[PDB]
RNA sequence: CGUAAAGCGCACGCAGGCGGUUUGUUAAGUCAGAUGUGAAAUCCCCGGGCUCAACCUGGGAACUGCAUCUGAUACUGGCAAGCUUGAGUCUCGUAGAGGGGGGUAGAAUUCCAGGUGUAGCGGUGAAAUGCGUAGAGAUCUGGAGGAAUACCGGUGGCGAAGGCGGCCCCCUGGACGAAGACUGACGCUCAGGUGCGAAAGCGUGGGGAGCAAACAGGAUUAGAUACCCUGGUAGUCCACGCCGUAAACGAUGUCGACUUGGAGGUUGUGCCCUUGAGGCGUGGCUUCCGGAGCUAACGCGUUAAGUCGACCGCCUGGGGAGUA
């Protein structure tokens, strides 16, 4: 599921450092990551609800992570949704 | 302080956690008691019986098991006070006004079958007398001399005799006893850490006991 | 999740006590020694000494008259979920006054025993007897 | 609040409540002294006055308060800067009836067509209903279908819960362990809200082997709108919607800390000798028995009903009624 590589490429663009795996903005990038992925399984496949519980935890969680970056670096919040095409 | 090669520590894989300071682990899964925190524990034992003995104490010494009776036996009435082998009569302590009533009958039969009163009735019926001085003998005779209540009351375990522990540790008794890895000192006075399950061990708290006793006649 | 540390520090000696353990260990954060500080201070708990430099924990040694435990009562009061504050003429005696409360003054936390007579008074802890 | 009344069926989660650790700061809460106001009578305390009393009455205390000034700064909050245990991300593997989709194989069931061949077959406590000389049942050969996956299979595993089982492939969720990396409190819970949620049932449309409500027939019985027997519609099966209730039950809310043992099971991983089914650790999950303690008892017992802390739900006699 968004395997090694095509994970990389995400800390990549959003290397803070090369090791940086645990900085929010990246998180909140791979979060985005899989759920645009994941609605190409949710596409088609609706009824299948026990994964959905699971999307639903990333979307939600993701959001536990904006609100964490909005408080406490709003350049780092601002910059990113406008980068992230976020809010609806 | 290490005399004898069988009183080390052992019992069981099922130890008790009551029995966590005093000891050392080793292969089988059997614990090896550390004798270091028994030697000097034991010593004050010694010590303490021989203080109510060199008082005209009133000691008991309980065991059983068939294979800790005899040396019992063979160290109680060794000069001095009292002892009980074979199975202990639950109650002989906490109920003993019932149970004195009962050498009565003891000290009965124990005369009157070698001179006294055994054969003005017919053999077998005569008989059956015999065999209650001997059922008389079998349980009740270590106590026969005793009298009145004790002033102590050295054992040999803790859990095989667990009834006397909560009876002896009733009316007040100060009890001695030698617990295995297995059993709880909960109510034990003066808990001496030990063997039960061996026997030249055990002739040897019994001969540890054995020498004390002998000094406290006065 | 663990939001009332004090609460957690009070809980670990009543366990401690009655398991007769003989030392038990914690976070021990500045307000923890604070308590701590007491309690040694009155005889309740035996000595107390904290090792750590990134991860600071407190060992309260307990005490013992006979195998039963010498905190026979501890008790948690001022609440997360409930804080309560007396005045100096409000504060209350626990266990007709012999039994000690931790209090919390503008001169640092000391026994209400000894904060009633610096004349003042304010947020309580916890008793012991 | 396991069984007595009472933990929503379960989950995400906004408001709300609560929050790890370090320093500085602020002074909201908190706190000490003071100040004003807190009407009198009434209540209380020592008195006093009617012969006493009730009653009157002097003086004090008190009126648990509110506003302000002045400070105290532990604790709590705001704010600023951190830190790593909480929490979360990555590297690599491991196990799994987790979920959806699309194929597929064997066994049997009934059916239908042939060959053979002949009076029963089926059934019951004993019968009859029914099926059969237009040839069954039996056996062989073959085809068509539908639904379920023996053995493995196990107080095994997986999932929030409902629940989940032949094999294969594609899509996809969660969990666990290693040695490190990295953000640096991002937490815990949550009325209302959203979603899920066995079975039976509803609606539209496909399927229909077996099973089978209803019903039919034969029996049983005193009667037998049943228990039994022969059949049999819906239904169950699939798709899409709907319903949202169940003894949705470890009758045990969620998160977290702590508190003596024993014996198995399952699944990772470190080491010693794999020197030979091993021996010694370290983690997740799980089963029975049990100690302190707890409970009305029964029992629970490191996965507590023990010891606390945070948040929510819920109870307040029986029937009436879970009804109007």
């Amino acid at each position: 599921s968004l395997s090694t590589e095509a994970t990389a490429k995400i800390v990549s663009e959003f290397g803070r450092d090369a090791n940086d795996t645990g900085s929010t903005e990246v998180q909140v990038a791979l979060l985005t990551a899989q759920i645009n992925h994941l609605q190409g399984h949710f596409a088609e496949h609706k009824k299948d609800h026990h994964s959905r519980r699971g999307l639903l935890r990333m979307v939600s969680q993701r959001r536990k992570l904006l609100d964490y970056l909005k408080r406490k670096d709003v350049a780092r919040y601002t910059q990113l949704i406008e980068r992230l095409g976020l809010r609806r | 302080m290490l005399k004898a090669g069988v009183h080390f520590g052992h019992q069981t894989r099922y130890w008790n956690p009551k029995m966590k300071p005093f000891i050392f682990g080793a292969r089988n899964k059997v614990h090896i008691i550390n004798l270091e925190k028994t030697v000097p524990m034991f010593n004050e034992a010694l010590a303490e019986l021989n203080k109510i003995a060199s008082r005209k104490g009133k000691i008991l010494f309980v065991g059983t098991k068939r294979a800790a009776s005899e040396a019992v036996k063979d160290a109680a009435l060794s000069c001095d006070q009292f002892f009980v082998n074979h199975r202990w009569l639950g109650g002989m302590l906490t109920n003993w006004k019932t149970v004195r009533q009962s050498i009565k009958r003891l000290k009965d039969l124990e005369t009157q079958s070698q001179d006294g009163t055994f054969d003005k009735l017919t053999k077998k019926e005569a008989l059956m007398r015999t065999r209650e001085l001997e059922k008389l003998e079998n349980s009740l005779g270590g106590i026969k001399d005793m009298g009145g209540l004790p002033d102590a009351l050295f054992v040999i375990d803790a859990d095989h005799e667990h009834i006397a522990i909560k009876e002896a540790n009733n009316l007040g008794i100060p009890v001695f006893a030698i617990v295995d890895t297995n059993s709880d000192p909960d109510g034990v006075d003066f808990v001496i850490p030990g063997n039960d399950d061996a026997i030249r061990a055990v002739t040897l708290y019994l001969g540890a006991v054995a020498a004390t006793v002998r000094e406290g006649r006065s | 999740s663990m939001q009332d540390p004090i609460a957690d520090m009070l809980t670990r000696i009543r366990n401690g006590q009655a398991a007769n353990k003989a030392a038990v260990t914690m976070p021990s954060s500045k307000l923890k020694v604070a308590i701590a500080n007491v309690l040694k201070e009155e005889g309740f708990i035996e000595d107390f000494k904290v090792e750590g430099d990134t991860k600071p924990e407190l060992e309260l040694t307990l005490k013992y008259f006979q195998g039963k435990a010498v905190v026979e009562s501890i008790q948690r009061v001022s609440r997360p979920g409930l804080r309560i504050y007396k005045r100096k003429d409000e504060l209350p005696k626990v266990m007709a006054g012999l039994g000690i409360a931790v209090v919390s003054t503008s001169k640092g936390v000391m026994t209400d025993r000894a904060a009633r007579q610096a004349g003042l008074g304010g947020e309580i802890i916890c008793y012991v007897a």
